[PDB]
């Protein structure tokens, strides 16, 4: 009973981990990727105002 | 950088546009003086060369 408790606790801590990891990936891809967007919309903003000032 | 860059690039586009554009305001009145002040005999002498 002990083995058997040992292994599903660590088999239960080792998804539990890689299911937070998995998580923070995601958000910080999610993240970066909404920041990659908004950031190229504020270039191409940018870029328009400045050709709009040229002219 | 590159805007302000493309922005000195527009002003120099201007700056030349201005010599550009002054090509009926030199040509049009040097043939029209040839035609009037020149008129005749205007040939000087080449008489270096």
């Amino acid at each position: 009973e002990q083995l058997a408790n040992a292994r599903r606790d660590y088999e239960a801590e080792i998804a539990r981990a890689r299911q937070e990891a998995a998580k923070i990936v995601a958000q910080a891809q999610e993240r970066a990727k909404q920041q990659e967007a908004e950031i190229i919309a504020q270039a191409r903003r940018e870029a328009e105002r400045l050709k709009e000032e040229a002219r | 950088a590159q805007a302000e860059q493309e922005r000195i690039r527009m002003l120099s586009e201007a700056k030349s546009q201005i010599a550009d554009l002054v090509t009926l305001t030199a040509s049009r009145v040097l043939g029209a003086e040839l035609q009037a002040r020149g008129h005749d005999a205007l040939i000087a002498e080449s008489l270096a060369a």
